[PDB]
């Protein structure tokens, strides 16, 4: 539905430009010209900041040179658009297909698996892992059992809004019951 | 080239949105399969006797080195004629521990073992010789 609705992306560069103008404003407070994105985009792990982006940022072939020294010389390097999170999110309608069919084959696993007196392992299931609106990941926990008695809890993340002063962006969801519902490792 | 977050209205035609979207493997998937399988074969002997009950079943009284054992069992039973469970493993534990316990005496070996066994040929003597060879508050 975001990249259905043309407003929300202009909302969402415009947001994004509003961060960043934040972030450049903390830095120097005149506005600059040609800010580098590297700085905002750059994980935090590597010095960045780890900002996520759901923008068009063009990088320019000038932002990716790098001169290396050692005794031979300098020897000069070189290496493109900023990637967007929702090429790294999956769609919904994916998403429950894929959870469809994903729980389908669970079935047929878990019931010839019940046939061969065993669990399942690791191994089978492991070509449906990060799949699954439970994710099938949620199989593999150890507090599994007890989120077994866990009923109703969609509706408590919904009204813990009326308890928690924190707002909740995944009041829809929890890490525990419907596992990681998305991947931004790659 | 500024470096201003550009509006994705437009520029979305080549692309999808699962594409490039990934998943990720299950984390240490041998080091869990090795602590099961550690964890099965160390859950071997209470596995086994799992139905067993000490009152109510009647062979209570009657990993490599369980091969030899067998082959040691099955020669028994070739050479000695299809008897129960315990006949043939305290024979089993005679031939090894009497072709253990000679203190490597060997000729004395034919006149007492294949004498039990009911003197096939001295090849299985040579057959026999690596039983006891491949045994080791």
């Amino acid at each position: 539905a975001v990249v259905n609705t043309q407003e929300l992306l202009d909302l969402l560069v415009k947001c994004e430009n509003k961060i960043q103008t934040r972030i450049k404003i903390g830095l120097n407070s005149k506005m600059p010209s040609r800010f580098p994105p590297v700085v905002f985009y750059t994980p935090k792990e590597l010095g960045g900041l780890g900002m996520l982006s759901m923008g068009h940022v063009l990088i320019p072939q000038s932002d990716l040179r790098w001169s290396k020294q050692t005794d031979v010389g300098i020897t000069h390097f070189r290496s493109q658009l900023i990637p967007n999170l929702y090429r790294y999110i999956q769609p919904w309608e994916s998403e429950f297909i894929d959870s469809q069919r994903v729980w389908a084959e669970y079935a047929l696993k878990r019931q010839e698996a019940i046939a061969q007196n065993r669990r399942l392992t690791l191994e089978d299931l492991e070509d449906s892992w990060d799949r699954g609106i439970p994710r099938i990941n949620t199989l593999f926990q150890k507090d599994r059992h007890t989120l077994a008695y866990d009923k109703g809890w969609r509706v408590r993340t919904d009204f813990k809004q009326y308890q928690v002063l924190k707002q909740n962006p995944f009041w829809w969801t929890h890490q525990r019951h419907d596992g990681k519902l998305w991947n931004l490792n790659n | 080239p500024t470096g201003e977050v550009l509006s994705l209205v437009g520029k979305l035609e080549g692309t999808r949105m699962g594409d490039k979207a990934q998943r990720t493997k299950p984390q240490m998937q041998e080091e869990r399969r090795a602590k099961r399988r550690k964890r099965d074969e160390d859950r071997h002997d209470i596995n086994k006797m799992k139905g067993y009950t000490l009152l109510s079943e009647g062979i209570d009284e009657m990993k490599e080195t369980r091969e030899t054992y067998e082959v040691l069992l099955s020669f028994i039973q070739a050479a000695l004629g299809d008897q129960p469970r315990d006949i043939l493993c305290g024979a089993a534990d005679e031939v090894l521990a009497v072709l253990k316990n000679e203190k490597l005496r060997d000729k004395e070996r034919r006149k007492e073992i294949d004498l039990l066994l009911g003197q096939t040929d001295d090849t299985r003597y040579h057959v026999l010789v690596n039983l006891g060879k491949k045994i080791t508050i």
